[PDB]
């Protein structure tokens, strides 16, 4: 059983011997189990915590997950992988989130992998993404979720095509961004100006 | 650049002239 | 005199071959002399104030600045300079050629190291573009090398905090390459438990991208190795167990990039031994367990880790002997050309593991070798392993059939 083994040793050499389990199953993908693994540790994450253990042991986690992103950013053509990749991470993080569980490396590594899923797929509308960004930056805070909005607008901008453009609002985001220095900054104007024809000199 | 290990002999990146002779001898 | 007076009359002339020659003899010159250079140094500030230069000749003239260091007022006055020139010509090129400038200037006078640390944290914490950033860490880098002592604990923060922040994964993995060659230095004890350095460290080796794994592993070896302080007793397993998941994702990736990560890797794990013996022992047992399933470039190096394992700490345990037997009993069918250089390593460690002498899996041994080698330089130097580690019998073999 692997549910079993799990919620025992955390509340040791098994897990190594998974890691090279994984390992082997990845070499043979790349040359030529980990959803079976996934849906046994979500059906577990279900059931009353796990998290909380494996905080204390985030050393063996971690690995683990890095193991899965691997698999998953292998073979991107596999959809539906990555869909429950992601669901599996929301729910964990979410369960995690709250602030008494002292968070450390696995709640950043959780974060991370969250926010590099969540850029992996586009977003509705740019009208209606920089739309939410500036009344983000109208809150001046939530400064993960105006990361979050400016990935899925570069991302938009990269995949799909210009839309309606309101120059006086696009002038206002960007002021609100540079006021408060996103890192994204240079990537959002090389969005912009690559396409979309509909002034940047103007702007 | 770092090395694995430090007195490995396997490091024939510089060969003397008594190893070149013996290399090309028997290979 | 003569001579510095046409240097300084070419370079306001109209011909831009000649105004090219003439920033090049003013380099040399005022690398050369001292008069010349606060000269010349006065004579840029006015030219690159005024308007008549053009942006590229602008640009082939800030690098003179770096000759400054012939003095410490003319070298304030270069600063002051170059203060200047980063604030009134903010383009991506200039500031480049400027903030490099500056490197090199306070790298040379050591008199203003502190406060051009401080600047290019402030360019990278601050500036959005990614080749200033880029730039500011190789700058850092070249400090770092260069000078680690200097660096304060108000730095490592800051380049601390830099790396938390920031999201793209080439600045990540080039600003965790300057803090791990700051850890690899005194820089550690400056700076002193759980802090930034520690929490990035930790969170970066765990990271997807094998460079930034890698100089992650290689900050918690280092500042486990450096001090016994409780908190580094308490993470030291963090660093084995984010080591061994390094371990395995290099050992079938195969690629250059993933052989120097595995380098630096294996390099990390023999000095973490060398400090810990109470991990060796883990470590010894995670290399055994990863050889088998391990690609054949992955086991010699491998190989060559153990070795060096095995050599500095004496009690490895002969249970590491039936393994390596087994592995080189698989390994002797296995290929012809990699095939060699693994044999040689294989045996290596055989010897260096066994402390005592031989028995009848010496006589598997040479079977083997006999059987499947056919090249007798590897045999060669199979021998010269046993005559190195003491096997004598095993040695005589070898040689009696070579």
């Amino acid at each position: 059983d692997l549910a079993g083994m799990f919620l025992q040793i955390f509340p040791r050499p098994v897990a190594l011997a998974l890691q090279q389990a994984l390992g082997q199953e990845l070499a043979r993908v790349v040359q030529g189990i980990t959803v079976r693994v996934l849906q046994a540790l979500a059906t577990l994450l279900s059931s009353p915590a796990l998290v909380m253990s494996m905080h204390r042991s985030h050393f063996l986690a971690c690995p683990l997950l890095r193991q899965l992103c691997q698999y998953q950013r292998c073979v991107p053509q596999d959809t539906g992988f990555s869909s429950l990749f992601l669901k599996v991470l929301l729910q964990m993080l979410q369960w995690l989130d709250s602030p008494g569980v002292e968070g450390g490396p696995l709640r950043a590594q959780l974060r991370m992998l969250a926010s590099q899923a969540s850029a992996g797929r586009r977003l509705s509308d740019v009208r209606g993404g920089l739309l939410r960004l500036a009344e983000a930056l109208a809150f001046r805070q939530d400064l993960e979720v105006v990361s979050s909005t400016v990935r899925a607008v570069i991302a938009t901008l990269r995949s799909g095509e210009q839309c309606s453009v309101e120059p006086d609002l696009i002038s206002k985001v960007l002021q609100g961004l540079i006021e408060v220095r996103s890192p994204h900054l240079e990537e959002l104007l090389t969005a912009f100006f690559s396409a979309t024809a509909d002034k940047p000199v103007v702007v | 650049d770092v090395s694995v290990w430090e007195e490995n002999w396997e490091d024939d990146i510089v060969q003397d002239d008594f190893n070149q002779q013996l290399r090309l001898e028997m290979e | 005199k003569n001579a510095h007076h046409s240097i300084r009359q070419s370079l306001d002339s109209h011909d831009n071959v000649e105004v090219e020659a003439a920033v090049f003899a003013a380099a040399n010159f005022s690398a050369q002399s001292k008069d010349f250079a606060v000269g010349i140094c006065n004579k840029i500030s006015e030219m690159i104030q005024g308007l008549a230069t053009p942006v590229d000749l602008k640009l082939k003239l800030i690098p003179i600045l770096q000759h400054m260091h012939h003095d410490a007022i003319l070298a304030s006055s270069a600063r002051q300079l170059l203060q200047q020139l980063v604030t009134s010509y903010p383009s991506t090129k200039m500031v480049i050629v400027s903030l490099h400038t500056f490197t090199l200037l306070a790298a040379s006078s050591l008199v203003d190291t502190p406060k051009q640390i401080q600047l290019l944290l402030q360019y990278l914490k601050n500036d959005p573009r990614k080749a200033v950033k880029r730039l500011a860490i190789q700058d850092l880098k070249l400090l770092a090398n260069k000078t680690p002592h200097t660096w304060s604990r108000e730095n490592i923060q800051a380049l601390c905090e830099c790396a938390l922040q920031t999201p793209y994964d080439s600045l990540k993995l080039g600003m965790l390459s300057v803090l791990s060659t700051l850890s690899g230095t005194i820089a550690i004890k400056h700076y002193f438990r759980s802090s930034d350095l520690v929490k990035l460290a930790q969170e970066c080796c765990y990271h997807n991208n094998r460079g930034i794994a890698a100089h992650g592993v290689r900050v918690l070896t280092n500042i486990t190795v450096s001090c016994q302080e409780k908190d580094l007793l308490a993470l030291e397993q963090d660093a084995v167990f984010g080591l061994e998941s390094l371990l395995v994702l290099c050992s079938q990736d195969d690629s250059p990039g993933a052989q120097a990560t595995l380098k630096i890797a294996l390099n990390c794990m023999v000095k973490l031994a060398k400090g810990r013996p109470h991990l060796s022992q883990s470590v010894v047992e995670t290399l055994l367990t990863q050889l088998h399933s391990a690609q054949d470039a992955a086991r010699i190096l491998m190989c060559h880790c153990l070795a060096a394992i095995a050599m500095q700490l004496p009690v490895l345990g002969d249970g590491m002997l039936g393994d390596l037997m087994e592995l080189y009993k698989v390994i002797g069918r296995s290929a012809t050309d990699k095939q060699q250089e693994l044999l040689v390593s294989l045996a290596t460690v055989i010897f260096v593991a066994s402390q005592k002498a031989l028995s009848v899996e010496s006589k598997a041994v040479i079977k083997q070798q006999l059987e499947s080698v056919s090249n007798g330089w590897t045999v060669y130097r199979i021998a010269r392993q046993a005559s190195r580690m003491g096997n004598h019998d095993m040695a005589k073999e070898l040689y009696q059939s070579l």
